RNA sequence: CUAGUAACGGCGAGUGAAGCGGCAACAGCUCAAAUUUGAAAGCUGGCUUCGGCCCGCGUUGUAAUUUGGAGAGGAUGCUUU
């Protein structure tokens, strides 16, 4: 509509609001190697070391409840199985 | 299936070399302490008001 | 074996490359 | 190995309130009418923890009976890493 | 920091060792009373961010409820029922909040935080006077607490229409017949 | 009342003005 | 011709006159009148002379002409090929600056990106920048460029040379092309340069080629020597070298300045008389100081390599390298030269880690020969003791350690012959504790199959 | 309707709109499904149907604008969940270019 | 003229005073509070201690008015002030 | 005021808001997430000659700093009690 000259705003801290930081990143991977898998994250690495991807993700999207999350957990679990390929 | 299977350490197995902050460490781990400073001054104070 | 003195060493897919319609690279998996 | 660590433990001691307020009236009493960083052990679950994270720890000594035992979980494990 | 790994440790509160804790804790609490009190609470982190501190007043009290159906839904949440059997069980002190702590297939179990309005230590500290102040008597019985909230829709957008100002109120609004002197 | 709110009542305290027509 | 004959603001004058230059140098005289006059310049000097000035005043005086302030954004642009020359060039422009009120910055790789991006958000008219960080601010973080007037390459064989052909390309398309000045410094001018020029400047260019055309490279006569020396033992190393040959001329070549800075404060600490030259400085006492040493019959001279470059080095008795050179084959040769000296023999010593040894069949390959030495371990004067008492008991050394370290780090990254100087092979915690740490400071040494039924993007805006 | 209609197809609801068409092509590739036809509501008031070939063939996306369903009780008709249908397909569908392309799809 | 195109160099006249603002045939009370305005004020000097006193006049005794040196010294020097720091509680003691 | 509009409905009876705009009033903040770590600097009680002495709480965390259109830490030079 108008002809305005648009300005260029500064970063607003509340960008981000999550958490990208390396300091939780290295707390939650501790935890999580901590304190083990669930029943169903368990049954999904079984799957997934044996070969069963699609069989994985059927379970991890009935689990969850949605296709983004299941997709997800897998690549966590996926990430968890190459890490304890690699540090045996 | 194994029940209860041996904890495998995948990602403690790696030794970090570094610290995780960053974050400078401020003045008050080198100098004195001001906290302990205003004690003896308060102390100092009751004294000399006996 | 450094050939030229003071510089440093020259040093699984899915898709297949076709053309599409309007001449860009078209994926074919 | 816990009698010696409790030695070398014993041997650097916290101040006690009583001779912690008479050090500094003993200050006082000086600016009435020099020394060095205090090194002593260090407490509380927070402050070992950062410490442990900024590799400033030498050594962590760890209670086997904390009744919310979530409280250390991971205490051993970030020590290890 | 540690406080940081016990929120996550309760992030994955499904894994191996917070499902033993879980169970173990779950059957002291079957083995005890329906209410009882705790000094200490059982997630540190939780009563922490919660408002829960380390002074001369404060309470943790472990509450057991039943769960299921009261097919008639009982609109008031487990939550909101055991913070009010807290209330008549100690009268005299002020619900701060309450959290989940465990739960069974029979209890579910919350642990609520509360207050001692009488004691001079709360009364000098500035940032719990609101809560020694008299307007704040049985919160969790006039539905002021956390679950009060979430269950009398307090918050923003088009989606709280109708219950963002209070629903018996909204209601009486827009049903007075108003008229004025010139009409 | 809280430390923090003294020092800034006590160093940005209500000022006294007028505008004037 | 002077600065002073040479027409312009009042300011500007009294900062060169404060900083002590009154003779034009070659370039700093014919380069200025045409860039003052607005005509886009290539030009081919060579590192010391001067260049830097030389863009400099153009742009100082086109930004106080055109009363720029930190809300109108960035007016000049530099382009660094590495974050060495990027301080220099920062030092020069706070001395030009001294006394204007347009403001200086800096963005360079390895460092603070949140503070980066709070600086530019702030605003600064003048950024001196390198390509690839350069380059990411403009395409992620929010600032202001649109009202950009002056852009002067710096070094730009030095930037192809690295490799940022695609990083300077994007960055000439993206910035602004309307009423804007271009000066490009490039010495050697290859196929690359040509075309890095006929995409950036405007169809008529000014020329400039008095590059030194007499580069005695020498093949044969040179000597180089090099010590093995464990990552952390370099400093206890550097000191016994020290203490045995004082009351013989010394210069050490360091990397970065914070390193300088912290190596000249530790060792006035440790009892070292020592003549420093580092960029936070001043330039009059700093060329006091190059005076004095070249007058003078002992001492030694704590310098970086990229000052030296425009350093003239007089007759010296040993020519040290400390940290990795900058440039292989222009240190080998130069240094090599400068530091033989003439009649008096002078002699020239790397330093080289264990994971450094690949550097020997490079210059056997490169037909030099060579001479290790020895060391003997007790000679070394162990005062790591101390070196750690200070630091623990001194905040400003553990500042200057700190910027020191991560410096060191970010250059030996930013080191072009990776497959020698690749960082993955140190050990950080003896490069700490040979800074005299007990345990490495955070520094970050990082600074297929896709999606199935992809095809690729005719449309859309992303930003 | 259109899932008892046809019987070799799979029923699945709540794809998030934040997601991709081509993770679209990965859940197919997930289902085994060479053919993927997707509802995408927009106002919660106007239908948007896409027909795709899944691995690597044409899709066409149409805008769906008056809608009656089964359940309304003035059809008076009935018929076979999952019997093969008469497809009875318009001349213009064999006459015009992207009318092929949507007859064959 | 204008170059750059803002309209806040029309407008205008990094750090502010931001304790206070520094500003440059009508009614009496107007007259009165524009008079009680631009009434002079005590100024109410703020002071310094007698022990920072006596650290600073050793501190002058024994390093004279080097700051450099004054920053270095480490026994007369605890707390580890920067030597502007020095130089200008040097400059409100008065001695130099 | 929007407005008996949108929207919903044995689409019969009927039900039925909200944004915006003009007003009245207008005031912003406290936490959890950090190591005071060169010093639990915090608080309850009873004993008082009412001035300062103990006991206990508490490190499984009480003071100060900080709460994301932020902030911290250094340097820096102005200005406030």
């Amino acid at each position: 509509g108008h002809k305005t000259t648009r300005r260029v705003l500064k970063e607003r801290p509340s960008r981000r609001k999550g958490a990208q930081s390396k300091r939780t990143q290295f707390v939650r991977s501790l935890i999580r190697e901590v304190a083990g898998l669930a029943p169903y994250e368990r049954r999904v690495i079984e799957l997934l070391r044996n070969g069963k991807d699609k069989r994985a993700r059927k379970f991890s999207k009935k689990k969850l409840g949605t296709f983004g999350r299941a997709k997800r957990k897998c690549e966590e679990l996926q990430r968890i199985i190459a890490e304890s390929r690699r540090a045996h | 299936e194994d029940p209860y299977p041996d904890t495998v350490e995948w990602f403690t197995s790696v030794e970090e070399k570094m610290p995780l902050s960053a974050a400078p460490e401020p003045k008050r781990r080198f100098i004195p302490s001001k906290n302990e400073a205003k004690q003896i001054m308060k102390l100092v104070r009751a004294i000399r008001e006996g | 074996e450094i050939l030229e003195p003071f510089v440093d060493p020259p040093r699984d897919r899915n898709y297949r490359i076709e053309k599409d319609a309007n001449g860009g690279i078209r994926y074919v998996y | 190995l816990a009698a010696q660590a409790f030695k070398l433990l014993n041997k650097y001691r916290p101040e006690t309130k009583q001779e912690k307020k008479e050090r500094l009236l003993r200050e006082a009493t000086a600016i009435k009418e020099v020394s060095k960083k205090p090194y002593t052990v260090k407490y509380g679950l927070n402050h070992v923890v950062g410490l442990i994270e900024n590799k400033k720890a030498s050594l962590v000594l760890i209670a086997n009976d904390v009744d919310p035992i979530e409280l250390v979980v991971f205490l051993p494990a970030l020590c290890r890493k | 920091g540690a406080l940081k790994y016990l929120e996550e440790l309760s992030k994955k509160k499904q894994s191996d060792v917070v499902r033993f804790l879980l169970r173990v804790r779950c059957w002291e609490y079957r083995q005890l009373n329906v209410i009882h009190r705790a000094s200490r609470p059982s997630r540190p982190d939780k009563a922490r961010r919660l408002g829960y501190k380390a002074k001369q007043g404060y309470v943790i009290y472990r509450v057991r409820v039943r769960r299921g159906g009261r097919q008639l839904k009982y609109q008031r949440s487990l939550r909101a029922t055991a913070e009010e059997r807290v209330g008549r069980r100690c009268s005299n002190l002020r619900v701060l909040n309450s959290y989940w702590v465990n739960q069974d297939s029979t209890y579910k179990y919350y642990e609520v935080i509360l207050v001692d309005p009488n004691h001079k230590a709360i009364r000098r500290d500035p940032r719990i006077n609101w809560i020694c102040n008299p307007v704040h008597k049985h919160r969790e019985c006039r539905g002021l607490t956390s679950t009060g909230k979430k269950s009398r829709g307090l918050n923003k957008g088009h989606r709280f229409n109708k219950t963002r100002a209070g629903r018996r109120k909204t209601w009486k609004r827009h049903n007075t017949l108003s008229l004025w002197r010139y009409r | 009342v809280l430390e923090k709110t003294k020092k800034r009542l006590t160093h940005f305290p209500q000022r006294k003005y007028a505008v004037k027509a | 011709q002077e600065f002073s004959e040479l027409n312009l603001s009042e300011k500007t004058t009294k900062a060169i006159a404060e900083m002590g230059f009154t003779k034009m140098t070659e370039i700093q005289r014919r380069a200025i009148p045409p860039a003052l006059a607005g005509k886009d310049v290539l030009g081919a000097a060579k590192t010391g002379s001067g260049k830097t000035l030389a863009f400099l005043i153009p742009a100082v005086e086109m930004l106080s002409s055109l009363r720029f302030k930190p809300r109108n954004g960035t007016g000049a642009i530099v382009v660094t090929p590495t974050r060495e020359l990027a301080l220099q060039i920062f030092g020069v422009a706070r001395e030009l600056m001294k006394y204007h009120s347009q403001t200086y910055g800096v963005v360079i790789g390895g460092a603070n990106r949140r503070a980066e991006a709070e600086k530019l958000g702030k605003g600064v008219n003048l950024l001196i920048a390198t390509p690839g960080r350069l380059l990411d601010h403009l395409q992620n973080t929010p600032f202001v460029f649109k009202n950009l007037k002056s852009l002067i390459i710096d070094e730009a064989d030095r930037i192809l040379e690295i490799g940022f052909e695609d990083e300077m390309r994007q960055i000439v398309k993206i910035l602004p092309k309307e009423d804007r000045q271009t000066m490009l410094f490039s010495a050697t001018q290859t196929t690359k340069v040509e075309d890095l020029a006929r995409i950036s400047l405007r169809p008529g260019p000014l020329y400039i080629n008095v590059d030194e055309e007499k580069k005695y490279s020498t093949v044969e006569g040179l000597e180089q020597g090099y010590v093995v020396v464990e990552a952390d033992k370099r400093f206890l190393l550097l000191f016994s070298f020290l203490k045995k040959m004082a009351k013989k001329k010394i210069i050490v070549f360091f990397s970065s300045c914070n390193s300088v800075k912290y190596y000249s404060e530790l060792l006035q600490y440790i009892d070292l008389p020592v003549l420093d030259l580092h960029g936070k400085q001043k330039q009059q006492k700093r060329t006091n100081t190059f005076f004095e040493f070249c007058n003078a019959k002992s001492g030694t001279l704590i310098c970086t390599d990229v000052a030296a470059r425009g350093l003239d080095i007089p007759q010296v008795d040993w020519i040290v390298q400390f940290d990795p050179p900058d440039d292989p084959r222009d240190y080998i040769h130069r240094v090599g030269r400068t530091a033989r000296g003439n009649n008096g023999k002078g002699r020239s010593l790397l330093f080289l880690q264990p994971c450094e040894l690949g550097f020997l069949a490079h210059l056997k390959a490169a037909k030099v020969p060579v001479v290790e030495y020895d060391f003997p371990k007790n000679k070394i004067l162990n005062v790591q003791s101390q070196l750690e008492k200070l630091i623990s008991t001194n905040y400003y050394l553990n500042q200057s350690a700190k910027e020191g370290y991560r410096s060191y780090i970010h250059a030996y990254a930013s080191h072009s012959l990776r497959s020698v100087f690749d960082v993955h092979k140190l050990d950080l915690v003896k490069v700490a504790k040979s800074f005299g740490f007990s345990t490495p400071p955070r520094v970050d040494i990082t600074l297929g199959r896709r999606a199935y039924g992809s095809q690729p993007r005719q449309g859309g805006r992303y930003k | 309707d259109l899932a008892s209609m046809l019987p070799h197809g799979r029923k699945d609801a709540k794809f998030d709109t934040k997601s991709r068409l081509y993770e679209l092509c990965e859940l197919a590739e997930l289902y085994n499904c060479n053919n993927v036809l997707f509802f995408e509501a927009r106002k919660g008031k106007d239908l948007y149907m896409w027909f795709s070939k899944v691995p690597n063939g044409p899709t066409v996306k149409f805008y769906a604008q008056n809608l009656h369903t089964m359940e309304e009780l003035h059809f008076q008709g009935n018929c076979l969940k999952g019997s093969r249908p008469i497809l009875s397909f318009d001349a213009a569908f064999e006459q015009e270019p992207y009318l092929k392309v949507i007859k064959e799809l | 003229s204008e170059s750059d195109a803002v309209p806040q160099q029309q407008q205008q006249e990094n750090h502010i005073r931001q304790h206070d603002l520094e500003l440059e045939s009508k009614p009496e009370v107007l007259r009165a509070l524009e008079r009680e305005a631009t009434r002079p004020v005590e100024k109410t000097v703020r002071h310094q201690s007698e022990r920072e006193r006596e650290w600073l006049q050793r501190l002058v005794d024994k390093h004279g008015d080097d700051v450099a040196a004054m920053a270095r010294d480490r026994k007369l020097n605890p707390y580890q002030q920067t030597a502007s720091d020095i130089k200008r509680r040097l400059k409100k003691a008065g001695l130099l």
